[PDB]
């Protein structure tokens, strides 16, 4: 807040940038990374208050001086590296929605008006307005409760030379009117003319107040003329200021950048003026723009055009060899060292407000201007255009262009590309879908550099603009017509190169696959039923009739377009039957990378669209195409799984292993609880069957390589099977906590028996941990529900399942067991705890012991499902030792 | 919520935590205009919902579990009075000549 005058004193030399000038801009810099919020529109934080109403435009004033001093400027690394991001914090140290409040060394210009000659034609209003200034100013002191004195006497705090007009001397009238005068040959100066559109021409009864409204325009010839008094008045104080040759003037600074606050000394006499012109009635005649929100990105247009022209003159002559000296080398390098990174900076900042609209629900103000993203929207598609077949040939800066390319795929919305905005910006970003598509098409029959350029480019972007898009639910309002059908080709060229069994190809069908699957989720027709597309609207022969088709010659059905996709009735047969028959990579290697790249496009199979929920379409079609309930899919998945992983073991699979891990996201959705216990018990427990020889085999040879490696493929099976048996009981173990579950305690039973194994296994916790670093496995993930690491899936799955194991116990002899489990480091091993067993019956809990001990009781006999065979003398035992040991082995974990 | 804890930002199940005990703590609740709602201590125990969901085997006890009489409390009545002023007032300060 008291920095406000270092900042008035920094604007004075440092966009001048002299050689000394630029660690003060460091400090600037630091200065403007910290306080962040507390320079904003709204209010940051209490910790320094809030800016006050200008500062923000003294920091725009500071970053327009900072870029026009930066643009034509010599190239030197060292004179910058610091000052851009300078550039950088000053642009995300302000908000572009209202930029600036109240809007409109340094040498103030004054306007040359005295070398034209001055019009006399309105003489009638030149004199009687100067003499009418002094009126109002006796006309304040009536208000202000002063009488006028006649004579001159300094008790009188106001001019004592007024007088009434009889007994009033003009020598002061002949004099006071020079500030009038000059201010009326400003405006003769100006470009604004006065024409006489009416028929016309000590105290004032009719009064001038400043305090009504007016038009845009007028009362920007108020604030004009009040600019033109303060920089004359700034000259004239400047001229004896500048004696001094130290220090300057508070108010010194442009009209512009000075506060509103002191603003109102010239505002308020330019309205009063203003407002007396309205009642003579005289003619005078010569949004998003003004915000950082959209100016900045029209001097970014005119920025890329020289961006374009230039890097096509470059391919042109690094077609045609080389040049020696580059004609604008300094502009060529600019872009590069400033744009990039202001753009991948303050967008990344600024992207919660930029996918904002009115419409939208959202913490950051909308935009609310088409403009404001649709040049936006041409800045894709030019940048597309610029690195076209052109990224190597962009620079190095390629993957940063590419970078500042996906970070600007944020933050799209329909409403402003699509559904509303200019029709050439509408077909350029359609003409980029039928070019990525058309090169995608050539990529995968060439394969049946471009392809690097496709690869490196295109596919990235396109598969971060379909998540976008699906993530958003804007799939029907950008997948359509043109778009729609651009997507039905790409569709289908990129499942056309799953019939290629090449070499090459075989590290890019990940990609392929995963963009494919974006595609699928944001795709609002339904391709995959051909027979009932006619029903919905978004369909291209729905929404387009006949007539409409014919100009691109499109066929009766989506699959007659493109027969690539086969139908979903078989499909998932087809691969249920293959899967299962073959279960090994190895002997089919073909399919294990094209169908499970489509299987995970068949993995966002939405079913709130079908018969099992209302579908938000089934207004559009009343029969609508999404028709499957079962989760067949599903388990036939896990029963793949299951094959796949005991036929392979050994074969390295770990990424595939990882991919597997992540795949079937919405299982909860469609969780069947009865096939899922009928798999997911026989799938954990020949997982736990072997897991039980692995550390067996590591024990006999520790008292090594080839146990490293069976716990190798067991930490790979863990990471690879645990997060979806988390998702499973997440949302049903509410369930079986309600109603106890024979299978709900066994499988607690199951991952108990895993995590001790683990804690006994001090190589089975390594290889564990290498497989989080080997695999970049992440754990963290599978904990967030979207709805060393101390985060395992081992540890986590009883923080999860304990409850499920602790319910199902009544009686507290678990003490006594963790007394006897203290005895296993006290040297009393499984037999003497056996003992210990057996002992243990002749000590239970009574309900009488607590007072909360009876409610306690209470609930656990009123659960419905409550058994007395956990409570025989024979399962108590078992539970109660169950649940001590999974105990131990939890506190162990939780000591550090 | 629903017997599904609240989620935080970085990934932590508890919402505040390094919480002193210092003089003591007691269930609060606000509504604003035109609002309704319903609390539970939880006297009985039929009457909780989502306890045995959540607290239950995590050892959390009901609010007056064991107590014989429902617990009376206090609301924030809006009718102004005149009360002395207090010395620490850090805006007024009374001086007596």
């Amino acid at each position: 807040s008291m920095l406000q005058h270092l900042l008035r004193r920094l604007v004075f030399d440092v966009p001048i940038l002299n050689e000394f000038a630029k660690m003060p801009l460091k400090l600037l810099t630091n200065h403007y990374e910290r306080c962040w919020k507390y320079y904003c529109l709204p209010t940051g934080w209490a910790n320094f208050g809030v800016t006050s109403e200008e500062e923000l435009h003294l920091t725009r004033k500071l970053f327009w001086g900072i870029f026009d001093s930066l643009a034509h400027k010599k190239y030197d690394q060292e004179l910058y590296r610091m000052a851009m991001p300078c550039l950088c914090a000053i642009a995300g140290a302000l908000p572009p929605d209202y930029v600036d409040a109240s809007y409109s060394n340094f040498d103030p210009r004054p306007v040359e008006t005295l070398n034209v000659i001055i019009p006399e034609k309105l003489d009638s209003f030149i004199n009687k307005f100067a003499e009418y200034t002094h009126e109002k100013w006796a006309f304040d002191k009536i208000q202000n409760n002063w009488s006028y004195g006649e004579n001159v006497d300094e008790e009188l705090k106001t001019h004592p030379m007024l007088r009434p007009y009889k007994t009033f001397s003009e020598k002061d009238k002949e004099i006071y009117r020079w500030p009038i005068k000059e201010s009326l040959k400003a405006m003769i100066a100006w470009e604004w003319t006065i024409e006489k559109a009416r028929e016309g021409e000590y105290n004032p009864q009719p009064p001038d107040l400043s305090g009504v409204t007016l038009s845009r325009e007028l009362q920007a010839m108020a604030e004009q003329l009040a600019e033109n008094y303060h920089n004359t008045w700034g000259r004239k104080k400047k001229q004896e200021l500048e004696a001094k040759g130290g220090g300057t003037h508070p108010l010194l600074v442009p009209y512009d950048t000075l506060t509103a606050k002191e603003k109102a000394r010239d505002r308020e006499k330019a309205q009063e003026l203003l407002k007396f012109l309205q009642m003579n009635g005289y003619a005078v005649t010569r949004s998003i723009e003004k915000r950082f929100a959209f100016g900045f990105l029209q001097q970014l247009l005119r920025w890329m055009d020289i961006s374009q022209e230039f890097i096509a003159h470059l391919e042109a002559v690094v077609s045609s060899g080389r040049v020696e000296k580059s004609p604008h080398e300094q502009e060529i390098k600019f872009f590069a060292k400033i744009l990039l990174p202001l753009i991948n900076q303050y967008f990344t900042n600024h992207c919660l407000y930029f996918l904002s609209t009115p419409a939208k629900v959202l913490g950051s103000g909308g935009h609310a201007s088409n403009k404001e993203k649709e040049m936006i929207t041409s800045l894709f598609c030019k940048l597309a255009a610029l690195v076209r077949h052109r990224v190597s040939l962009f620079g190095t800066d390629a993957p940063a262009v590419v970078n500042c390319l996906h970070i600007l795929a944020r933050s799209l919305d329909a409403r402003t590309v699509m559904k509303s905005g200019p029709e050439i910006v509408k077909a350029g970003l359609r003409s980029f879908f039928e070019s990525a598509s058309e090169d995608i098409e050539k990529m995968v029959e060439n394969l049946r550099q471009n392809l690097t350029y496709t690869t490196v480019a295109l596919l990235p972007v396109l598969t971060t603009l379909f998540q976008h898009i699906a993530q958003h639910q804007f799939g029907d309002d950008v997948i359509l017509d043109d778009v729609q059908v651009s997507c039905y080709r790409t569709l289908c060229s990129i499942y056309s190169l799953g019939t290629t069994k090449n070499t090459y190809v075989e590290k890019l069908r990940p990609a392929l696959g995963e963009c494919l699957a974006r595609l699928a989720a944001a795709m609002p027709v339904a391709f995959l039923e051909p027979q009932l597309n006619e029903y919905n609207a978004c369909s291209v022969y729905t929404s387009k009739s006949p007539r409409e088709r014919a100009i691109l010659g499109l066929p009766n059905s989506v699959e007659e377009m493109c027969p690539d996709i086969p139908v979903l009735d078989r499909l998932m047969a087809d691969i249920g039957g293959l899967a299962e028959s073959g279960a090994r990579y190895t002997e089919m290697p073909h399919v294990i990378e094209i169908t499970l790249p489509m299987l995970c496009s068949y993995l966002p199979r939405w079913w709130e669209r079908g018969p099992e929920a209302p579908p938000p379409a089934l207004p559009a079609g009343a029969p609508p195409p999404c028709t499957a309930v079962t989760s067949d899919h599903l388990n036939s998945l896990l029963g793949n799984i299951l094959r796949i992983i005991v036929n392979n073991l050994g074969i390295d699979e770990a990424t595939w292993m990882k991919r597997l891990a992540v795949f079937a996201q919405p299982i909860v959705s469609r969780a069947r609880p009865e096939l899922l216990h009928s798999h997911f018990i026989p799938t954990i427990g020949r997982l736990r069957k072997r897991a039980g020889k692995v550390v067996a085999e590591e024990e006999q040879l520790r008292l090594e390589l080839l146990v490293r490696d069976e716990f190798s493929v067991l930490c790979r099976d863990l990471y690879a099977l645990y997060p979806l048996l988390i998702r499973y009981v997440d949302n049903n173990r509410a369930h079986w906590l309600t109603e106890p579950n024979a299978n709900a305690e066994e499988l607690f039973r199951m991952v108990g028996e895993i995590f001790i194994y683990w804690s006994k296994s001090h190589n089975f916790k390594r290889e564990e941990q290498n497989f989080v670093v080997q695999n970049e496995i992440n754990n963290m993930s599978f904990l967030t529900a979207d709805s060393s690491v101390q985060t395992s899936l081992i540890v986590a799955t009883l923080k999860k399942m304990l409850p499920i194991g602790l319910n199902m116990c009544a009686p507290t002899d678990q003490d006594l067991i963790m007394l006897a489990k203290t005895r296993y480091a006290l040297k009393d091993t499984d037999e003497e705890v056996r003992e210990f067993l057996q002992n243990n019956l002749h000590l239970q809990g009574k309900v009488e012991g607590s007072p909360s001990l009876r409610w306690q009781m209470a609930l656990y006999r009123g659960l419905p499902g409550r058994e007395e065979d956990a409570d025989d003398p024979e399962k108590i035992v078992r539970r109660v030792q169950e649940v001590s040991a999974v105990l131990y082995h939890l506190e162990q974990t939780e000591h550090p | 919520l629903n017997g599904e804890v609240l989620m935080s930002d970085s990934g932590s199940e508890t919402a505040f935590r390094e919480i002193e005990i210092g003089d003591g703590f007691l269930p609060v609740c606000s509504l604003g205009p035109g609002q309704v709602g319903h609390l539970n201590l939880g006297q009985d125990v039929s009457s909780l919902r989502f306890f045995a969901i959540c607290g239950l085997q995590e050892g959390f006890e009901p609010f007056a579990i064991n107590m014989q009489r429902p617990v009376t409390t206090w609301f924030s009545k809006s009718l102004p009075q005149f009360e002395p002023v207090p010395p620490e007032h850090p805006h007024y300060e009374v001086a007596r000549m």
